[PDB]
Parts: C-alpha cells; structure tokens; sequence
C-alpha cells in the first residue's frame, strides 16, 4: 500500500 | 464517512452484481486525493490510485469479471460490478476508501441458485 502494482493485504498493508 | 445503502447482497448464480460503497464527493471528484481497496478474503480486486489501477495485482479469480465503475465513482459511489457471479463469489467483501479520511466496510455477499 499504496502502489497500485504491488499487492496489498487488508487493512493498507503490503501483502 | 463511507456508508453502504446494504450490507447484505443475495445474487443469483451467474448474474451480474453491483457492490456499493458510498463516500462523500464536493461539487466534483479529485482523483489526485482518491484511493479505492476492494478485497475478498485475501484477494485484492480493485486496487485504485489517484485513477491509476493495474491489472496484473488483480486476484486470478475475479479477472475478466471485475470492474470498478467509473461513472458511479464520479459520484461517490465507489461500485464494484462482477459478472457472471460464482457461487465462489460468495464471501465477505471490504471496501476501503481514501478521500480526506480513510474508512471502510464490510459487505456479505451470498449467491442463491434458484429453481
């Protein structure tokens, strides 16, 4: 988060 | 504040829904100060920058069905269409919003097979 090209994880984290 | 007008959807086996997630837009929206999260269950659907999206983070599971719609979001209305619903679509889904403020909900989902 919040690169729209790496995967996120909920809530605003990188997954 | 995000609202949803429901947070329960029961849909029909292989139709189309529209998932709602409503949040507060002036006279018009700034994409510059707009983030969108859609998510289901460890898979991310939507993942909206500023109006910069990128297909390859989409989750396999949803490619070719899931969209966020455009013109609703110009709106306030951050709406998530899927097509051809699954009864693997089934689940709850969370909308996070990012517009002056970060909130977010939480939405079930469940898919009837009707006969």
């Amino acid at each position: 988060y919040a690169n729209p090209a790496l995967p996120w994880a909920w809530x605003x984290l990188c997954g | 504040t995000v609202t949803v007008p429901k947070d329960l959807y029961v849909v029909e086996y292989g139709s189309n829904m529209t998932i709602e997630c409503k949040f507060p837009v002036e006279k018009q929206l700034d994409l510059a100060a707009l983030i969108v999260y859609w998510e289901m269950e460890d898979k991310n659907i939507i993942q909206f920058v500023h109006g910069e999206e990128d297909l390859k983070v989409q989750h396999s599971s949803y490619r070719q069905r899931a969209r966020l719609l455009k013109d609703q979001l110009s709106l306030g209305n951050a709406a998530l269409q899927i097509t051809d619903v699954k009864l693997q679509d089934a689940g709850v889904y969370r909308c996070m919003i990012s517009y002056g403020g970060a909130d977010y909900k939480r939405i079930t989902v469940k898919v009837n097979a009707p006969y």
